[PDB]
C-alpha cells in the first residue's frame, strides 16, 4: 500500500489549490483510489483495474502508454517540457485532466468522483500521515548524517595510514640506499688503489 | 646474511639531500639498467596534480579526494610528487574537472619544455601491468 | 522563521486528535502564536514577550525552565516520564493545558484563541507546509545517501590500493636486497680478476 499526495491548481479557480492523494496496492494498472480535497470538502473515487481496461480500449490507446502517462500526471512526474491540465466540476462531479502540447490539448482521461459524507476525516488522515512521513524523514536523515560522519573518519583513518606506510617505505629506500652507495664507494676506491699498484707493477 | 651483518654495521648517513639522493638513484639505475623492476620506474619523471582551486598556491589545498591517493601512490611507487609547478615538470595529471585545461596548456606553450598533459586513469590502469603505457591513448 | 506542528487528544473529545502549530520569529522567548484545527475549524492565537514572562513571573519559577517546560508540552518534545492534558473550551474560546502528574493537575499555560472565519486558507497552508516539508527531506535524503555511495566506493577502492602497496612493500627490500648482493659479487669477481692478475705478475 503505497500513497502520494499532489497540488493541482484547477483552471476554474486558479487563486485556490486542491490536494489529491491517489492511494495504490502495489501498482496503478491494477486501479487506485483517489481523494481530493479543498479544505473545506472533499471527494472520492476508485479507479479499479476494471475501469483502467475500459478507459484504455475505449481510448484505444496502448496500457504501456496510458500507465506512463498516469505517472506523469497523477504523481506529478511532469517534466519541464510537459504540462498538464486539470478541470474538476463538483456539479456533475467528474474530474478530467489532459495534457497540454503545441497549444493543442488531447483528453487523457476523466474519472468520477462522490462527495464524501464529512471532510474532517480525511483532512486529519492526511495530515497524520503528512506528519509520520516527516518524522520517518528526520530519522532517516539522522541516520545517513551519522553514516557520513562515520565513513568520512574511516577515510581520514586510511589516508592517515596511507600516510605513514608512504613515508615509511621512502625512509627505508633511501637509508638502504645510502648505505649501498657507501659500500660500493669504498670498494671503487680499493678497486683504484689496486689498479694503480697493479700499473706500478 | 653477510650483507645484512654489514648494513648493520653502519650506524647512519644523512649527509645528502633529496635532489642529490634522487640523482644518484638515477645514476646508479641508468648504469645498472635498473629500469625494468616494477616499482621506482617513475623516479625519472617529476609528477604534478590539480589538487590547488588556484593553481601555485599553497592556501587552496583540496585534500578529501581521490587526487590525495592518487598521488600518494605514485609517489610510492617511486614518483617525484612537486609541489611547486616549475620548468622542469614533465608529467601533470588531471581529474574530472576540465575547467583548467586551456591554463595547463598555455603554461606548457610558454614553457621552453612541454610536458605532456595526462588523467588520473591513467596510473590508475598503469599500476596493475607495472610498465609505462603509452601517453596517446590518455592525452 | 520556525514552525512546528503536533497532534493532540483534546480530554474533551477524547475520540479524534487535533493538529496545533506553533510558529514563532527567531525563539520561543519572544512570543509565539498558536493555530489549532480539527480538520473543519480554525482557532488562532497569539502569546506575545510580556504575557509569557508575566505566567512566568506568576507561578514564580526562571523564564528559562518555563520556556523550557513550554516547548516540552507544546512542541511536542515531551519525554518518557511525564504526561499533559489539553482542554479546549469551544464556547469560551478558551484553551489552557496542564502537566498531569501521579494524581496531580498543575496549570501550564492558558490563552483565548479566536475562531478564524476561513479556515480552508490556514488548513491548505498547513498542508502546503508539510508537502514542501517532506520534499526538501527527501531531496537532501537522496543527496545524502548518493554522497554515502560514492565515498564508500572511494574507500574501497583506497583500501585494495593500500593492500597491494602494503603487499608489494615487504617483496621491495628482498627485491633490493638481491640486486645488492648481485652487484656486490660482480665487483667481488672484479677484485679477484685484479689480485689473480698482480699475483701474476
Amino acid at each position: 500500500m503505497e500513497r502520494k499526495i499532489s497540488r493541482i491548481h484547477l483552471v476554474s479557480e486558479p487563486s485556490i489549490t486542491h490536494f489529491l492523494q491517489v492511494s495504490w496496492e502495489k501498482t496503478l494498472e491494477s486501479g487506485f483510489v483517489i481523494t481530493l480535497t479543498d479544505g473545506h470538502s472533499a471527494w472520492t473515487g476508485t479507479v479499479s483495474e476494471s475501469e483502467i481496461s475500459q478507459e484504455a480500449d475505449d481510448m484505444a490507446m496502448e496500457k504501456g502508454k496510458y500507465v506512463g502517462e498516469l505517472r506523469k500526471a497523477l504523481l506529478s512526474g511532469a517534466g519541464p517540457a510537459d504540462v498538464y491540465t486539470f478541470n474538476f466540476s463538483k456539479e456533475s462531479c467528474y474530474f478530467f485532466f489532459e495534457k497540454n502540447l503545441k497549444d493543442v490539448s488531447f483528453r487523457l482521461g476523466s474519472f468520477n468522483l462522490e462527495k464524501v459524507e464529512n471532510p474532517a476525516e480525511v483532512i486529519r488522515e492526511l495530515i497524520c500521515y503528512c506528519l509520520d512521513t516527516i518524522a520517518e524523514n528526520q530519522a532517516k536523515n539522522e541516520h545517513l548524517q551519522k553514516e557520513n560522519e562515520r565513513l568520512l573518519r574511516d577515510w581520514n583513518d586510511v589516508q592517515g595510514r596511507f600516510e605513514k606506510c608512504v613515508s615509511a617505505k621512502e625512509a627505508l629506500e633511501t637509508d638502504l640506499y645510502k648505505r649501498f652507495i657507501l659500500v660500493l664507494n669504498e670498494k671503487k676506491t680499493k678497486i683504484r688503489s689496486l689498479h694503480n699498484k697493479l700499473l706500478n707493477a | 646474511n653477510q650483507l645484512k651483518e654489514v648494513f648493520s654495521g653502519i650506524k647512519n648517513s644523512n649527509e645528502q639531500t633529496p635532489e642529490e639522493m634522487a640523482s644518484l638513484i638515477a645514476d646508479l639505475e641508468y648504469r645498472y639498467s635498473w629500469d625494468c623492476s616494477p616499482l621506482s620506474m617513475f623516479r625519472r619523471h617529476t609528477v604534478y596534480l590539480d589538487s590547488y582551486a588556484v593553481i601555485n598556491d599553497l592556501s587552496t589545498k583540496n585534500e578529501g579526494t581521490r587526487l590525495a591517493i592518487k598521488a600518494l601512490e605514485l609517489r610510492f611507487h617511486g614518483a617525484k610528487v612537486v609541489s611547486c609547478l616549475a620548468e622542469g615538470v614533465s608529467h601533470v595529471i588531471i581529474g574530472e574537472d576540465h575547467s583548467r585545461v586551456a591554463d595547463f596548456k598555455a603554461f606548457r606553450r610558454t614553457f621552453k619544455r612541454k610536458f605532456k598533459i595526462l588523467k588520473e586513469s591513467w596510473v590508475t590502469d598503469s599500476i596493475d601491468k607495472c610498465e609505462l603505457q603509452e601517453e596517446n591513448q590518455y592525452l
